[PDB]
């Protein structure tokens, strides 16, 4: 009845940068920060107007390379100066076939893009 | 790109053997050449590595001191000199190359996470047998 707000809403894989308060004023704002390796999409800052919050942001997942899936598809991580066992969203992972195997002639390039936890793995088949 | 192993075979324990790897078809002159080995039923083991650019090398703890790696770039070849051979060195030995720039020997398929990494190209493999 005076423009005040409850706590800001929680988000997966991120938190607010400030001390959590029971109550915020009209025109208050809080900024959010994504956990290390997550990528913030949307408005870093939300504001308390007319007793409700502007829409929070989203923390976009990195892709964690799966030994299980690579095994099933006869591939491995390509050896590059930089490629670790994860990728940030938007970063491209390069794969190579197992010794003995060549790219499946229905398959995705060996280079493929991390997108919010999701990675299309290529397939190789025996020569 | 093609990789031919040679120089394997049978030897007596405490014997020596010089594996040779002949790389034809390479485009790049910044690359890494590796030797891996595998005995039937065990996981592949990265044995040694040499970068043509930064001269970094690597040896698995199981072969440090005993094995020495070199490349004669004129004949486009790498050598693994294997001394003081033991029965546990018995395995198929694969030559392999990786063509991404600035590779640091001991990373990737030579590190603790080797299971996660592969190589750009592979030899057919050559059998090495050390009798007791």
């Amino acid at each position: 009845s005076t423009g005040k707000c409850g706590p800001p809403p929680p988000i997966d894989n991120g938190d607010i940068t400030s001390f959590p308060l029971s109550v915020y004023a009209p025109a208050s704002s809080v900024e959010y920060q994504c956990q290390n390796l997550y990528q913030l999409e949307g408005n870093k800052r939300i504001t308390c107007r007319n007793g409700q919050w502007s829409e929070p942001p989203k923390c976009l997942h990195p892709c964690v390379i799966s030994r299980e899936i690579m095994e099933n598809y006869n591939i491995a991580l390509r050896w590059t100066a930089k490629q670790k066992l994860y990728s940030r969203t938007g970063e491209s992972v390069e794969f190579v076939c197992k010794r003995g195997y060549r790219l499946s002639s229905r398959s995705h390039t060996l280079r493929t893009t991390c997108w919010d936890g999701k990675l299309e793995y290529p397939t190789c088949a025996k020569r | 790109v093609q990789l031919v192993e040679s120089g394997g075979g049978l030897v007596q324990a405490g014997g020596s053997l010089r594996l040779s790897c002949a790389a034809s078809g390479l485009t790049v002159d910044d690359y890494a050449i590796g030797w891996f080995r595998q005995a039937p039923g065990k996981e592949r083991e990265g044995v040694s590595c040499i970068s043509s650019s930064n001269g970094s090398t690597y040896y698995a703890d199981s072969v440090k001191g005993r094995f020495t790696i070199s490349s004669d770039n004129a004949k486009n070849t790498a050598y693994l000199q294997m001394n003081s051979l033991k029965p546990e060195d018995t395995a198929v030995y694969y030559c392999a190359a990786a063509v991404s720039p600035n590779l640091e020997c001991g990373t990737g398929p030579f590190g603790i996470y080797a299971s996660y990494y592969g190589m750009d190209y592979w030899g057919q493999g050559t059998q090495v047998t050390v009798s007791s």
